């Protein structure tokens, strides 16, 4: 049978959001591209380059008009008329707007495309903005994190394919199965928080007993995500807090890349 | 003369444009251009030195871990902090396992489709393909039955009419030299490689807290809590789980990746005679094992005019000769200040004015070492280890040459390593030697914890006045990496990254001299200027990373 | 002539003693004895009906899941509860995946070393061994290189002088008939089997909460919360993860286990002519798919005097003909009340008095069906499906016969299935057909959730007066299982388990008639009465579970 | 290179404690028996039977006197002179006491051998007791659960081999890395307990949002273990509470097999 088409365009990306797919298990990246979808454009993996790969993008946008899922990683830079990311001699914002016209669904994978991320922090040298800001007439599905667990993306695409619509979304257009709850409202170290059992420095006696990381700067009280439950890499037990380091808030605008590692979170 | 542009270059990290002048079917001049900038040096400025590593790690997600580790080393250099030995063992295991994933994916997912024709694989006889490997590999997944299953997955993808990322490829090009059987073997190994790289990243995850983008570092050591008798921390059960994944990497690396590297060289021997980018090479020592940021497992050094016999060893990350030689220029780059700059005095002031052949044409800066252009990465790293007389490196290269000699009747000399295929060989040698780094450092960590040392972290103090400087070196998968931090009144006043793809991909410099990518392309034959596969083969051998090169 | 004891029987679950009179080189008479009792029926008495399943699951950890599921079905029968269809899909996936693990481990870890000589595998030529499988299997891990790695693991174990659990085995015995090459193939497949069974148990874990001993059941349905859009519950990501493991099981089952079953029969054809235990067979239907505890995917029935043409179909777990026929006796067992008892009126009063050949000699009771001895398990299950004209079963058996025909030039008729090797074949057929059950039920669950049905549990009410009787039937890996619950004044007043190894292993009955293990051994040739391998071969074919048989 | 010897004896066992080894990953069961240990006696896997396997046990107890680790699963029945478990015509208590004489270390794997477990519950028809009760002059290491995660056992054996002594133990002789903390003092659903967000029945709205299972009968407040952190089967996210069912207390004497599923726990 025919497979559902996907077009993937990178803007001011670091490639970590593509690289998340190389850790996935359900599906693995090889089963994704041979069995689940037809990946019609992706510059990291494509056999074709240059003029050939731009022709195959144009052909796919025509053939699959109204049918494809468009995916973007990285922020989009608006300063100085788009010149801080130029592909085939044109601003990346123009390539993204053209591809959006025919998309059946549009997904911002990672914090950079979802809300500007690290690229839009500090002084914001390039006037970097989110995918939703570049496409104000479109519903953009946001899958934040730096990078997210790849299955927060893959299970969103599966819901579209299997059931014919997107998963249920919150008021930031994030899927509820992955972003519907604060990390601190589902964290296994909450008993220690409640009891006043805190790590004060890495390597201290409470740290070496797995106590709460609040006083090291944990941003779990102010960050929506599934890091404590789904975790990472499907080996069991692996997320930043379980390894011994506070959450930095990388999912959440105004927390990650803004607040210092050891700055304390606000508690509701 | 004809002029071509290759934009985008695919099967790399990030955004690269290559332009070439061609005279009578031969490249006469080339231009390399990084086409995307973020300003990551400016984003990290005016912050606490402790915060830098979490921000600058996001320079790149392909070479994740590397900028995190360089950044903490830079802060520790400025502050005069000696890192606990256990923290060094953990940092080393993460870097070695990460680099194993990175090299495997580069050879198979990024580079193989320059050399392999998937349509030709449909014509193969799977039994003849398996018989070709008898006495050449002991790998357990080279049967006719494995190769038939793979051939059927190709058949089904073609029959669907949806080739997607395998479309409008270079099928039937005159530069495609493999027989159908060898093309089918390579596709089978491409798929098998994806399992081995996944196991390498499970090592990284169990110490880092996730990957991509680890979260276990600190200025002063690591955030892993070592306690063999503790619930919810780094105990003996967790260490046993790490070891179970370390042990799964060796067979694929030794019996598949190493062997395929020799086989590609045997079928493409002209690619031993082209793609030389430089006559000077730099690498830094790596994997410190003492209590004072030194005693490296792998050596570093500087080679001038390809003379291994008179190279200069580098044994310390505080080496004043290495530190004083590094500068960058922006004469042909889109920044304002053009004269060569030492990185502690660097600026990064954007000044975009469009493309000019003789003016500015790239977001990459132009690095020099005492005024000379230098190649970094696995070719540099291998040549320095041979110059040092490292027996492990000699013996590994000799195992690749022995398979090449069984297939061709010919040996390889060192002169033939200054080439596109020599660069690929250096990367495979690195990946092989990293498996004993993993075993060595896992054993060192178990032993040290058994003597009673559970220490992981030295808490910094950062003076609230004064101005002071540090530099963190690291031998990354693409070559020597350095992060340069200036602290003034307790916050970052300057931050400059000089990244291995910056050395290799940078444009013409303050003296108009040519860097490695541009120099490597002079002399490249181009059979079909509309489909310049030969140019892409040489550029891919450097493993371009443009998020790294530009930041 | 002489009298022998085999005590312990190894490579089973639990504690079994077998005695045999040998006369003129053949077994003339046998005794089967379960030598350990716990009293699980008494431990669960006087409790709330909702609690029973967590206690009686611990009857057995080899056949984990089975007693848990039979117990909730028994309470649901007493209370007249209709289970939600989503709860049935989940129960069904758990039972099918568990049973895949159970059969694989039985054929390889428990039975293979009756038929395979590990020492002889050291003499094999690995290339000749791989060539023997050309045109016979498409499995991807039959290469000479795989077989050489496995041979080197055997060579290293032998060279250590610590053979441990592989020591003092039956190496060189005259009943060992495989050539060196086939012994090496079998050892390679033994090791590969451990990976496949691990994948099967990952399916069980993701729905059960762990394995051994699942923790997701309830009287009224299951504890899994279905919500595609929920964090921390059974959502689409979790369902995709389950599917990734279901898809990993088929190739080993079809290309290795199914093929090895035919190969063992080809080399041991006389084992098609001995080991008949009974002329009557019973199985229950399994895998309900409607909203009212019926519409089973697999059929059940009763065969009398080996006549398939006149068998009695069973299509309901409420069938009064099945229920009314079942009794147990303790004439030759260590309990006080000896007359045949219907299980709702059963007692379990211990009365140990030592071993007597003509008196009491086992903790296992003696079950009958309308006064007859009956075999249960995979041979019964297969024969009932063939009697029902089930095309899937016909077709799978025919695939095994076709491999046997290619190897021997001989065919296999239904009369030859009433034997030690027929029993083994029935088990393999069941494992193969279960892979379609998993695909079917996964698809049914995804489709039903998509129609908007997320229901999983109906909360029970239990009247505080009255007497209620319920029975839960289940087709377990070893055969028909039944749990019989009487509720009086809101608590369990009687609890009786009648387990498939009880039917097959039980001693002489109230009429002194012989049950299947004891009957199967009459006529067994024994070349060396000190090392009675031939006896153990026939007993292992029934897959004994003595924790199950006795409880 | 010689491997450390192990003798495994089953008494009133269900075989679930041996079967936990078939789910293990570090080491797998095949790596355990070929690389980590020499398994000198184990009736579930042994090639030899009957008189040959009893010869093999005798020879190993002699060759390896003072060197082997003795493991027992199942309770040991003392009623009526030991006849409720008879192997080779002798009570299992006699086999166990004779093997204990020459042991370097002694481990009770599972709640049955650790404290009597299900087989000693209710009226205790067979006078079932724990391994420490049968061996009063010996230090028995207890690894409870029904069955435990196999790595609670395998990392205990690894500590003995690698470092030459047992792991640190609590006052019930249980390893502290696995049993040092109450499940409720390291449970990811603690935030919902704190907020009064409780499932009332399976399939209700709160159950379907992953709320606390206290009012369904969760025994986490009174059970020591690592079920919420180490979890089961190494796939990620798998333990009874995460699947939707309360903890039953199977680790803990007086809780599992004594209290009803829906009976409420005492909270400290
Ligand atoms: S979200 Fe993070 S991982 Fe993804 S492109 Fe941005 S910096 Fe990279
Ligand atoms: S502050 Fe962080 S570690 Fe502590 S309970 Fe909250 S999310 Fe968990
Ligand atoms: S502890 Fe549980 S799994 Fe282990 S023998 Fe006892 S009942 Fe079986
Ligand atoms: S009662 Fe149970 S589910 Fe609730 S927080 Fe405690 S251990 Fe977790
Ligand atoms: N390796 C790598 Fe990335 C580049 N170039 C860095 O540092
Ligand atoms: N299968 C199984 Fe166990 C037995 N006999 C049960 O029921
Ligand atoms: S830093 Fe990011 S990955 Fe999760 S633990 Fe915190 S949201
Ligand atoms: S029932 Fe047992 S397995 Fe853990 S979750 Fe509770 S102690
Ligand atoms: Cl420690
Ligand atoms: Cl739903
Ligand atoms: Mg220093
Ligand atoms: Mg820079
Ligand atoms: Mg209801
Ligand atoms: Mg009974
Ligand atoms: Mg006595
Ligand atoms: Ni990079
Ligand atoms: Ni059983």
């Amino acid at each position: 049978p025919q497979r559902p088409p996907v077009i993937w365009i990178g803007a001011q990306e670091c490639t970590g959001c593509t690289e998340s797919l190389l850790r996935a298990t359900h599906p693995t990246v090889e089963n994704l591209v041979l069995e689940t979808i037809s990946l019609e454009y992706h510059e990291v993996l494509s056999a074709a380059f240059g003029h050939q790969v731009e022709e195959n993008k144009h052909n796919a946008l025509e053939k699959y008009k109204g049918q494809y899922v468009l995916v973007v990683d990285g922020s989009i830079p608006l300063k100085d008329n788009g010149i801080y990311c130029m592909v085939a001699g044109e601003p990346i914002v123009d390539h993204i707007r053209k591809a959006a016209e025919g998309a059946a669904a549009i997904i911002a994978i990672g914090s950079c495309s979802a809300w500007g991320g690290v690229a839009a922090a500090g002084v914001n040298p390039t006037g970097a903005v989110s995918l939703q800001e570049v496409l104000p007439g479109k519903t953009v599905i946001n899958i934040p994190g730096c990078p997210p667990n790849p299955h927060n993306f893959l299970a969103t695409v599966a819901h579209i394919i299997t059931y014919g619509k997107p998963p249920k979304l919150d008021d930031k257009n994030r899927p509820t199965f992955a972003y519907g709850r604060l990390i601190h409202e589902h964290c296994e170290r909450r008993p220690h928080f409640d009891a006043g059992r805190f790590a004060k420095e890495f390597g201290d006696e409470g740290h070496r007993e797995g106590w709460c990381l609040y006083h090291l700067g944990c941003k779990g009280p102010e960050t929506y995500g599934n890091c404590s439950t789904l975790q990472f890499c499907d080996v069991g037990g692996v997320w930043p807090v379980a390894i011994g380091h506070p959450c930095y808030g990388c999912n959440e605008e105004g927390i990650g890349f803004h607040k210092g590692i050891h700055q304390l979170a606000n508690v509701e | 003369s004809q002029r071509i542009t290759i934009d985008p270059v695919t099967r790399i990290e990030g955004h690269l444009r290559i332009d070439c002048e061609i005279e009578n079917g031969v490249v006469s001049k080339a231009w390399a251009s990084g086409t995307m900038w973020r300003g990551m040096e400016e984003i990290v400025k005016n912050r606490d030195p402790r915060d830098a590593w979490m921000i600058v790690q996001r320079i790149c997600g392909v070479c994740t871990t590397t900028h995190a580790l360089s950044s903490v080393r830079a802060a520790e250099s400025a502050l005069n902090i000696d890192v606990p030995v256990n923290a060094q063992y953990i940092r080393n295991i993460i870097l070695a396992a990460h680099t194993t994933h990175d090299h495997i994916v580069h050879f198979y997912q990024l580079s193989a489709l320059d050399w392999v024709d998937i349509t030709s694989a449909l014509q193969a006889d799977p039994t003849k393909a398996s018989e070709m490997l008898k006495g050449v590999s002991t790998w357990h997944l080279n049967s006719p039955e494995e190769f038939t299953k793979v051939q059927n997955k190709i058949k089904d993808l073609v029959a669907s009419g949806q080739l997607g990322i395998f479309a409008n490829g270079y099928w039937g090009h005159p530069a495609m030299k493999l027989p159908p059987e060898v093309n089918l073997i390579a596709v089978a190994h491409y798929l098998q490689a994806l399992e081995c790289q996944r196991d390498a990243n499970r090592v990284v995850a169990l110490l880092g807290g996730k990957t991509p983008h680890i979260q276990n570092l600190a200025v002063g050591g690591v955030a892993n809590p070592i306690n063999l008798d503790g619930l919810g921390v780094l105990n003996l059960e967790r260490l046993m789980y790490i070891k179970s994944f370390i042990d799964k990497l060796s067979d694929f690396v030794e019996q598949v990746y190493k062997v395929d590297t020799a086989v590609i060289a045997a079928f493409y021997p002209e690619w031993l005679t082209r793609g030389k980018g430089a006559v000077n090479y730099l690498s830094v020592p790596e994997f410190p094992t003492d209590s004072k940021n030194g005693s490296f497992l792998f050596p570093g050094g500087y080679i001038e005019n390809a003379d291994l016999s008179s190279y200069r060893p580098i044994t310390s990350h505080s080496d004043e000769y290495l530190i004083k030689g590094i500068q960058e220029s922006a004469k042909h780059s889109w920044y304002k200040d053009e004269a060569p700059q030492a990185p502690w005095e660097g600026t990064t002031i954007p000044a975009y004015d469009g493309w000019s052949d003789d003016g500015k044409y790239s977001w990459v800066k132009s690095p020099t070492f005492y005024g000379k252009t230098v190649e970094v990465g696995p070719l540099a790293n291998m040549l320095v280890k041979l110059a040092a007389g490292r027996e492990s490196t000699q013996n590994k290269l000799n195992e690749i040459v022995a398979i090449y000699q069984k297939l061709t009747g010919n040996t390889l000399e060192v002169a033939q390593l200054h080439s596109t295929l020599g660069r690929i060989i250096g990367r495979t040698v690195h990946c092989c030697e990293l498996q004993d780094i993993l075993q060595n450092q896992y054993s060192a960590l178990i032993t040290n914890i058994g003597k009673g040392d559970h220490t992981t972290f030295v808490k910094p103090n950062i003076p609230a006045t004064g101005e002071f400087k540090g530099v963190g070196f690291l031998e990354a998968p693409k070559g020597m990496l350095s992060h340069w931090m200036v602290i003034k009144d307790g916050i970052i006043s300057n931050y400059q990254a000089v990244v291995p793809s910056t050395w290799n991909s940078g444009p013409r410099n303050f003296n108009d001299d040519v860097g490695p990518y541009e120099q490597s392309l002079v002399g490249t034959p181009v059979a079909d200027p509309n489909k310049p596969l030969e140019v892409v083969r040489t550029i891919h051998s450097f493993d371009p990373c443009m998020a790294c090169a530009v930041h």
